[PDB]
């Protein structure tokens, strides 16, 4: 299972950015695709998730009105669209798969494949 | 005296006792040892995919709160005191309808030992669900289990084991089923892993091998002999048209009657079985 | 003294509590977040249009009145305390006879977190209604439901919401299929609003999709019927003078088809309309005649 | 906050053993039903199952409060503390309420003392089918109910405008019968104890012959017409 | 929201423990999972469900959860474990929220 | 008001009541009158040798302690008070499984009369055993 | 009651009387014997007898609990119950339909061993289990006679 991801992008503030995450090796509709950002100077941050089957999304609080995570089941890609870019938006944007287990006693989530991929403004 | 002395002993033990707290709440896990005296395995129903078993299910743990020194003798208390103690929240993972017998009084046992050990017994009739695979029916072995878990406590709080670890289950060799025969039983303790932790579990597995002589005598012998009787028409000479027609067509009728009466006598299992394959073979030969 | 604090918390927890008033009576809408783990999809009783489902039913709400503080973060409650707190009175709209297991102890659990979050787990067997349309028997596929909701609490008082994405809030165990006759294909979970004479209620539905197996009726009715028709036709190959022989074919094949049809319709429930197997039987009997 | 005080006052100085207005006038109870289904009608036992939502509304001046809240909407919890009529179904071989996950009752108390009490029932009503014209028979099986201990001069039942109403009528588990209609009725019966107001909800059913035709009529007819072949067979 | 030490250290062989502390609505209610991140590459899963270990991570690593805190115990600390270690725990304050920790830079003295 | 009068008389009647003592504890035997309004006889099983009948089984006795005169009506009390009064230990010698119907409430009635007469009714289904001689079956 | 050969079980309906001696319940009054309410009979120690081979037994309580507890001033308690025991009778059917069986009814004490509660028949063994003269509800079999031990 891999989450091969788009190449680097360079853009000036205020320009919408596109990143893409083609998944291969697993039924793309069974699991979810969470987008995690990571600024070079600091720790990880969670951008938001999306269910590849329903389209349901969960963008984080700090990006409530700046993101659009859609998904194309046909080609099994999930491409985020960050907008309203700024100087603080330069960071390595990761595509993760939110593997999950549910049974008698509640749920438990994690991210096993992970990916790569970056953007600078 | 003695009688009163013990009265104050037990009253002191129970006063200031918090039932909400397991033994050694802040400390190491409590270890519960289990026995089962299988009184009976009543009915193994292929239609309902279940079996019924009556057992004397016993558990034993340590409750340092329930420790006494001023008497030596093993105390046995009225079962109504089991409501005021802490008893593990064991449950049978694959049961459907279970009950503790309640005649002439609620059939359970509560026995304290001077060192704190508590023995707690119940007399249970459990209707467990036994997943079955009757492709090979009636030449099939059915592995029917009973799974014992703890509902709310994880391995960090409670630990399960068989008391004796190989003789914990008794009375199984003395079980005389009408249709099966216990060929082996296994005891498996383990810790299963779920999301929020690992929960303890024990598993009593019987292997039931179905007895065959009946099914031979009732189903196969008639069909085989009717197939031979159908063959008999070959020695009957070609001219005997009415004779050979009578024989063959009546053999077809008899095969149909056997098939459609065994369809009722046999348990209603709406997938194909070996017995059905054999009856179809005999029909095709006729 | 590591249990003195624990017991002080447990005793002070229910001071000034009223188990007749839902949390946030005049301020909020109590949001019970449901979740179901189907341990085993029990047998589908074709005669009774019912099906048994053994489930772990977990409901998590928020009770601001149980906010405690102490050395513990999660606090378990025994069933005696769990009877003293308000809990949603969920029921199954189509349920017939549901049994909550209490062996060896009540198969219930109630936990309280510091912030006042209550988690209530129940283990229970629900024997619900599965309305079937057998026009395609034995080639029929059913979609029959498990609808549940609240009694006595309209859409403006208690609103259920599946814990995670609807379809990840109901899960069937791997070995949970206890059906010997059908094939559990999939499941569609949904939320809706039902309007009744008493108010508007939230209803959480879960349709389980079943497909019937054919391999038994094939070799138990269809092949015997087809062979009987073939045998009846084979009577034409006999020479005409053998009148007793051909008459015996005719009549005894009619008797065999009678028996086969009787047995097949004995196997079917006692519906009052023609099924696919019934049409097959009728045409076969017409052929023999 | 205020509701706990309201409830504590309401149940303070209460006596659930006495019907509202025990000595003044009969208690008038308005009854509604909502038939979730009408299960099988097995002629062998002469019984028919039915699943309903039984609702009774009466007036209790002891449960009158003043406050900005116009209605109190409670669980089954209070049901055991206030007076509840002892309504029972006179033609039920075995009836039972539902208790999962929590008792399926419902209580609601208004400002002026109007109480509404609803529960969910599954009743195995009995009706002695007159099995003539089988399978071309039509029946009318009742669900009757009345108070058990209160005679006509103590409790009086009264239907409503839209009291009894059916649901889909397609998910119903009717196998050989077919639903055609229903009627509500009220009468007064004489009992060893006194005169009891008996309310009835007749349900009209018609057996369907699509099964017995293929099972018996067609095969018997064909067997007779087959037996005639002997006539055309030479002597 | 989860807080963990800015950095930790330990001589080879010594058992060092990274810890995460969060409120009762994420760690007190859900399960943490730990994510190693070797210098400059993409983070990988190190522990999930707080105890389970993904295929590939040696038994050396082990995690635990006590109430509202979690700890990753790196026994037999070796050289190649010099990396960042984060912890995530889905939160129940909204239907889809997962909160990462600050991360800990673990260095190998010597 | 009349409701307050009823409440007071009932409270006085149940106050200082000994459930362990039959009426006329030291006096003559208490006479109990039986009425049976047979609602139906459901099935007659000749394999189990029994038959099920549903009946309205009612008893009537005189309890001088439950005597009032301040009101002229026949009080009818909520069935639940039948646990606070003495009721005869009547049992059916040849029943196998019996039960008082409990929908919508426990189907029983307790009625007090001014002269102390208590009238106590139950709705009972009884699977009563019946010894059957089926030599002459079906002409029996 | 009926003996079910398919379920390998039989049904028996009994009046079960147990007498024991509790010295904590002696009293001095004009009455030698007093009968105890059921609420109070639940308040004293009663032996927890159970039927070893019972499958499902019911203690009738229609209209009132079919139990009676009687105390003599000497402290002797008599406790009589009416109950139906559906016991299991393991059957061997080699000689069917010409077979004969010995269906057992075994009872004893749960939780009290031989050193705490000993049971003995109140009279001679075979005069302490009596079958009423009309008490034989069997269609198939013929009850010849019992044999206690
Ligand atoms: C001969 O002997 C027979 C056996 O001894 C005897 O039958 C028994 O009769 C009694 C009296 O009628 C029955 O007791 C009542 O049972 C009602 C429930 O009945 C249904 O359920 C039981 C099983 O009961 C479980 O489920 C209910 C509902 O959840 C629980 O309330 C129970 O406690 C119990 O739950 C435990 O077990 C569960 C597992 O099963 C666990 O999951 C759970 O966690 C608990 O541990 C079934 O057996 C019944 O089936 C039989 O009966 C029906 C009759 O309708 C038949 O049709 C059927 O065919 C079967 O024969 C049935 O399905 C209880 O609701 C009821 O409890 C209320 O009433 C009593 C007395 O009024 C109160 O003291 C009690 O507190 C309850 O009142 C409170 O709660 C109600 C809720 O409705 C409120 O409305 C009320 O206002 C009150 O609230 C107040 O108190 C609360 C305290 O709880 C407090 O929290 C509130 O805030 C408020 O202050 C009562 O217990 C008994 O079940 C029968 N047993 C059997 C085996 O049938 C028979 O009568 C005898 N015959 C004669 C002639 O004497
Ligand atoms: C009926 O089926 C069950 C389910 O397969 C059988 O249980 C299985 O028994 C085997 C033998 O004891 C177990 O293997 C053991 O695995 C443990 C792993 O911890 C290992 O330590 C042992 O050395 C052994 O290899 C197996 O785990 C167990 N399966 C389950 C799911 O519990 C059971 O034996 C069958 N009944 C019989 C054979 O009578
Ligand atoms: C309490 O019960 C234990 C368990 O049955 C008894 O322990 C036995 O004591 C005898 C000697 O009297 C030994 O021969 C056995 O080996 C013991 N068994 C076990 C399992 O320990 C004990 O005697 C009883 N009484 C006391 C006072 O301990
Ligand atoms: C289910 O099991 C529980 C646990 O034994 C039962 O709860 C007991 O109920 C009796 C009767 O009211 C009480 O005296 C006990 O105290 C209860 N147990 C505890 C631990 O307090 C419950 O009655 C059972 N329900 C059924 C229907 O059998
Ligand atoms: C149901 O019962 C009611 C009352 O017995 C029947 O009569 C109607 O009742 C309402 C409410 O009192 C009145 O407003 C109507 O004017 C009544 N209509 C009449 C008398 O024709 C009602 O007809 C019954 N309906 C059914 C379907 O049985
Ligand atoms: C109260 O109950 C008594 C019965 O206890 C009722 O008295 C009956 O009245 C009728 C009047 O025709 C007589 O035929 C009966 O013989 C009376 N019964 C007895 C036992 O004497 C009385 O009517 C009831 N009503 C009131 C208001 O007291």
């Amino acid at each position: 299972v891999q989450l091969v991801q788009s190449g680097a992008e360079v853009k000036k503030p205020g320009a919408s950015v596109k990143v893409s995450c083609k998944a291969s090796g697993y039924t793309f509709i069974s699991y979810d695709i969470n987008w995690v950002r990571q600024a070079t100077g600091q720790g990880l941050e969670w951008m938001g998730g999306m269910d590849p089957k329903s389209g349901n999304t969960g963008y984080a609080q700090k990006f409530q009105g700046r993101v659009t995570m859609t998904t194309n089941t046909a080609i099994s890609t999930a491409y985020m669209e960050l907008s309203s870019l700024r100087s603080e938006d330069t960071a390595v944007y990761y595509c993760v798969r939110g593997e999950q287990s549910y049974d008698r006693t509640g749920y438990s989530d994690w991210f096993d494949p992970w990916g790569q991929g970056t953007l600078v403004t | 005296s003695n009688m009163s002395l013990v009265k104050e002993t037990v009253d002191r033990l129970l006063k200031g006792y918090d039932i909400r707290l397991r033994p050694d709440f802040g400390g190491p896990p409590v270890a519960v040892g289990m026995n089962i005296d299988i009184a009976s395995i009543d009915m193994v129903s292929e239609v309902n995919m279940d079996y019924t078993l009556t057992m004397y299910f016993q558990q034993a743990w340590r409750d340092k709160r329930l420790s006494y020194n001023v008497i030596p003798l093993n105390l046995t208390l009225d079962n109504r005191v089991a409501d005021q103690l802490w008893v593990p929240d064991t449950y049978f993972l694959n049961d459907k309808k279970s009950f503790v017998h309640g005649v002439t009084v609620k059939n359970r046992m509560i026995r304290l030992h001077p060192d704190g050990t508590v023995l707690y017994g119940l007399r249970i009739t459990t209707t467990a669900a036994c997943m079955m695979d009757l492709r090979r029916y009636p030449l099939d072995e059915q592995n029917c289990t009973l799974e014992i878990e703890s509902y709310g406590y994880t391995t960090d709080d409670i630990e399960f084991y068989w008391r004796g670890d190989d003789n914990a289950v008794t009375g199984v060799t003395k079980i005389e089923l009408p249709q099966f025969s216990i060929v082996d039983y296994k005891l498996i303790t383990k810790k299963v892993v779920f999301s929020t932790g690992s929960y303890p579990r024990l598993s009593l597995s019987f292997k039931l091998k179905r007895n065959i002589g009946y099914f031979i005598l009732q189903t196969y012998m008639p069909s085989i002999l009717i197939t031979i009787l159908s063959w008999v028409s070959f020695w009957i000479n070609y001219d005997a048209s009415a004779a050979r027609v009578a024989l063959g067509i009546t053999t077809v009728l008899t095969m149909t009657t056997i098939n459609t009466h065994l369809r009722e006598t046999l348990p209603k299992i709406p997938y194909v079985k070996a017995i059905d394959m054999y009856l179809m073979g005999c029909f095709v030969f006729v | 003294d590591n249990t003195t604090v624990f017991t002080r918390i447990l005793d002070r927890l229910l001071d000034g509590y009223d188990n007749r008033l839902r949390p946030g009576l005049g301020e909020r809408v109590t949001e019970v977040k449901t979740d179901i783990f189907v341990t085993s999809f029990g047998p589908v009783s074709d005669h009774d249009m019912e099906y048994t489902i053994d489930v772990f039913f977990r409901q998590s709400w928020k009770d601001e009145r149980l906010k405690f503080k102490g050395p513990m973060t999660v606090l378990r409650l025994n069933n005696l305390m769990a009877s003293k707190i308000w809990t949603p009175d969920t029921f199954f709209h189509n349920g017939k006879k549901s049994v909550a297991h209490n062996m060896t102890m009540p198969n219930k659990l109630l936990r309280i977190t510091e912030d006042g979050t209550l988690l209530y787990t129940m283990r229970l067997t629900v024997r619900a209604e599965c309305p079937m349309h057998l026009e395609d028997f034995p080639m029929d596929a059913h979609a029959c439901p498990l609808k549940f909701g609240s009694y006595a609490y309209t859409r403006a008082e208690v609103v259920y919401e599946w814990t995670r994405e609807p379809a990840r809030s109901v899960v069937v165990a791997e070995d949970g299929s206890r059906l010997n006759q059908y094939d559990l294909l999939g499941q569609t979970v949904d939320s809706g609003i039902v309007q009744s004479s008493t108010g508007e209620y939230v209803v959480m539905t879960t349709h389980f999709h079943l497909k019937r197996k054919i391999g038994y009726f094939v070799i138990q009715t269809y092949l015997p019927c087809i062979m009987t028709v073939i045998l009846s036709q084979v009577s034409f190959w006999l020479n005409r003078e053998s009148v007793p022989a051909r008459t015996v074919f005719g009549v005894t094949t009619v008797l065999t088809m009678t028996t086969l049809s009787i047995s097949a319709r004995n196997s079917l429930p006692k519906v009052a309309y023609a099924t696919a197997m019934d049409w097959f039987i009728a045409v076969c009997y017409a052929f023999v005649f | 906050g205020d509701v706990t005080v309201i409830l504590n006052n309401l149940l303070e100085g209460y006596d659930n053993k006495l019907r509202p207005d025990i000595g003044v006038k009969p208690t008038l109870i308005h009854t509604d039903m909502y038939v979730n289904s009408i299960g099988p009608v097995n002629a062998i036992n002469m019984e028919y199952t039915i699943d309903i939502f039984f609702a009774q509304t009466w007036y209790d001046r002891r449960l009158k409060f003043n406050s900005t809240i116009k209605v109190l909407r409670l669980n089954s919890n209070m049901v055991g503390k206030i007076w509840i009529p002892d309504t029972f179904f006179r033609n039920s071989k075995k009836a039972d309420a539902h208790w999962i996950t929590t008792p399926n009752r419902m209580l609601r108390i208004w400002n002026d003392g109007r109480v509404l009490y609803t529960l969910r029932l599954t009743i195995d009503a009995e009706c002695q089918l007159q099995l003539h014209n089988f399978p071309m028979d039509e029946h009318s099986c009742p669900l009757e109910f009345s108070s058990y201990g209160y005679p006509r001069e103590e409790i009086v039942y009264q239907w409503k405008r839209s009291s009894v109403e059916v649901g889909d009528t397609r998910s119903w588990r009717l196998y050989q019968f077919s639903f055609v209609g229903l009627r509500n009725t009220t009468e007064v019966v004489k009992t060893t104890s006194g005169d009891y107001v008996v309310m009835s909800v007749y349900f009209d059913l018609s057996r369907r012959m699509g099964y017995f035709t293929i099972q018996t009529y067609i095969p018997c007819t064909l067997i007779v017409v087959l037996s005639w072949v002997s006539f055309w067979i030479n002597k | 929201v989860l807080t963990q030490p800015p950095s930790a250290s330990g001589t080879p062989g010594q058992r060092v423990t990274i810890s995460c502390s969060g409120s009762s609505s994420n760690i007190g209610s859900n399960t943490v999972s730990w994510y190693q991140q070797l210098p400059g590459t993409a983070p990988k899963l190190l522990i999930y469900s707080t105890n389970q270990r993904p295929s590939g991570v040696p038994d050396r690593f082990s995690g635990s959860k006590s109430g509202t805190s979690a700890s990753l115990a790196i026994g037999g600390l070796q050289s190649e474990d010099e990396a960042d270690y984060y912890c995530a725990a889905w939160d129940d304050s909204l239907k889809r929220l997962v909160v990462f920790g600050g991360g800990t830079r673990l260095t190998v003295l010597g």
